[PDB]
């Protein structure tokens, strides 16, 4: 699955 | 777990994540919103995929360009680069 999965994880990494 | 193997997408989604949180880095309320959009497709989506079958999401593929688009006006560049994710619906 790659369509919001994916800026989802990114926005929770850079975040914290 | 995922299923692709390419750090590529990794590395193009974690840039444009940054270039929205940049670009509206005086208002960080624009990201909070968008973040939230998308957290609720997710509820939505798990939702109906845990649900079996008969069941009826709120919020679509569609749903969200139109909600995203109403929300960034005069920045159809952001939206395009957000519907390059969504698959061929």
């Amino acid at each position: 699955r790659m369509n919001i999965q994916m800026l989802l994880e990114a926005a929770d990494y850079l975040e914290r | 777990s995922l299923q692709n193997n390419q750090p590529v997408e990794f590395n193009h989604a974690i840039n444009y994540v940054n270039k929205i949180k940049n670009r509206f880095q005086g208002q960080p309320d624009i990201y909070k919103a968008f973040l939230e959009i998308l957290h609720t497709y997710q509820k939505e989506q798990r939702n109906a995929k845990e649900a079996g079958g008969n069941y009826t999401p709120a919020l679509t593929e569609q749903e969200v360009y139109a909600q995203v688009a109403r929300l960034f006006k005069n920045q159809e560049d952001l939206l395009s680069e957000f519907g390059q994710f969504l698959p061929d619906a």
